[PDB]
């Protein structure tokens, strides 16, 4: 399940029990505009900057 | 409904909008003054789904990601304020303007607008008014025992009395000039009046500062181009043409998949 | 079933690509307006691992809109008889100075002077570098190297007033576009090069004229007919797989 | 059952849809007539309480409003001494038959056998205005001032003053048809004044405003109508069928 999902703290879950990636669960900044890469590497843009 | 009717829906209403323009441009031809109008438009906004930037792997960069886009906002139009083609009228009361600057005339609301237009006349209590009594500034009043009149190219406005044998100067007649000839809000006799945009009005005799000069018996004609009006014409009824081939491509995408 | 969700995807793509072929129609006779494509690409494919073997058997599922790419061509010139107006000759852009102070980029030539004679371009945005218009300005002069001037009424000279400098890219395919013709930089464009109009592999300026949009209409009829009857095969194959599971549930 | 409902309610909002812009169409060629929009809204929202703190699955939708859109329509000449158009805001006051006070703004007037300026329809305008019985020509200047000319007398006798009345919210009338509207609480009591001053428009003579319809916007938006009927009646037909398939067992 890719359903992925960003919380109002930042912590990526597929359906809570978050997702695992190079090491403990990951965080995003508030701000996510997540993008996931062709292999995993997730990029985010704070939505109002450059 | 879908995301390519609206897109289409905008591009009709740009053409309209243009045909708009193009049409007030046509039938204001052999207008004293007028100024030719043009659209300028403007793209909607982008949908971004994959931002350009956006590193895909570690390494590599995804370039020109995926964005859709919408709609042709029309954002303006601009006034093009050039000197129209002078025309001999030899009609004693016609004056006309070369260069930059506008007469002002006083509204009977108490406010000034400002017009280039020299079709002046001459009323019961002698005032310089414009084709529908509009006061022009400052006022002039010609004696009720005047026999001609004539306007210098300095705008001194002076008449000939009765067995006087000389022309005594009755009034001055003055032209304003605005940083920015284009920003003037137009409503509607001739008249424009001063916005936000245009911004603050110098008002200074013809020639000193950046003025024009008073020529009598002359006209400004309408600096419509007949061709360019001709071609806009052609080119915008492709468009609308071509738009609505659009719309009717997705209507018939919709109607396959409602008997889906 | 499987068949089911690649012809959405299927259909989905057509979508998309009416969605460009259009905001390209419409978007004719805006001034610098850049054409749009769709570039498409295909999703997973589905190994069937076989218990030699020319060539393994893959099922592949539907296709993704991968991209879509500006094409910056040079488009054609429209003869606006404004002084205001000023089209560029190659590559390059004008630099304008958003209202948070962000710069974007615009390939647009509809300037205007507002009341304090910034050069403004149809929408407020105050070019870069800044350049003002004295007060009673009787003409505005931009040469072909994009320096602009201004002759004042008593002066037999034309008193320079501003230098007009245009900006180029290492991919201004990659700009992404913010609306209102204006594109910002970004990670996939590069720095950008501040350069004198005529140098450095920028383009010329034209004064009087503005660039029309390069969007070749013929093309877009024929790519809508296209669209359309690819859309009516996805639907064809999302109705013969609905009467596939007809026939199954039914039995 | 439950989808069907949904999607009848889907079916009535694109139905009251296909109302107003067969009345906006239909209205096109009417002096001073308003186009009307409707803005739908959805309805209530059922909450599934999970043991985010829950999911909600949403029916239907509900028309909540229809705006007017009070803006300036082009004007049509005419060559009538009588018809007057607007610059600008304001309405025309008129008085209906029983005594009460509607807004028009709509200027294809007429005088009656008294003299009287009525509408197309016999209410009277306000302030009384009546022509003197040997009018040569009848003259409305832009501040509203209504005067003739009689035989000879070299000099215009004045005979009334045409005034305007604005409105805080343009939009909160109610229309009773034949071209008047009605002051409602969401409108705010008139605001009477003669024109050009203190926001109200000017006059033309001899010219009427004309519908501000938009027949392109029309045209497309049936297409968007038909086709979205088409499609909820698709669902309709979904729902209907999985039906058949629940009490076949």
């Amino acid at each position: 399940n890719g359903n992925i999902q960003v919380g109002p703290t930042g912590q990526l879950t597929i359906q809570g029990h978050p997702v695992i990636g190079e090491g403990g669960p990951i965080t995003v900044p508030e701000g996510s505009e997540i993008t996931i890469a062709a292999d995993g590497t997730i990029s985010a843009l704070n939505p109002g900057d450059p | 409904m879908i995301s390519s009717l609206w897109i289409a829906k905008t591009g009709l209403d740009a053409q309209q909008t243009n045909m708009d323009v193009i049409a007030n441009n046509l039938a204001n031809v052999s207008t004293n003054g007028f100024k030719r109008q043009r659209a300028v438009f403007e793209d909607l906004l982008y949908q971004t789904i994959r931002q350009p930037g956006a590193q895909s792997s570690e390494q590599t960069t995804l370039p020109s990601g995926l964005q859709i886009g919408t709609g042709v906002r029309p954002v303006a139009t601009e006034r093009l304020h050039s000197q129209g083609n002078l025309s001999q009228t030899n009609n004693s009361k016609d004056v006309a303007i070369k260069g930059q600057g506008f007469f002002q005339v006083m509204l009977p609301d108490g406010t000034s607008a400002y017009t280039r237009d020299g079709s002046f006349q001459v009323d019961q209590n002698g005032q310089l008014v414009t084709a529908g009594g509009f006061q022009v500034q400052p006022a002039i009043t010609i004696p009720a025992n005047a026999l001609s009149i004539t306007i210098g190219r300095d705008g001194v406005v002076s008449v000939t009395q009765q067995g006087q044998a000389a022309p005594v100067q009755v009034g001055q007649l003055n032209l304003t000039t605005f940083m920015n000839d284009t920003g003037l809000e137009s409503i509607g006799e001739n008249l424009y009046i001063e916005t936000q945009s245009s911004g603050a009005p110098n008002e200074s005799t013809p020639g000193l500062n950046g003025a024009g000069l008073l020529y009598q018996g002359y006209v400004e004609t309408s600096n419509v181009n007949v061709a360019e009006e001709l071609v806009n014409m052609i080119q915008v009824q492709r468009a609308y043409e071509i738009n609505s081939k659009a719309v009717s491509t997705t209507d018939q995408m919709l109607q396959k998949l409602t008997q889906l």
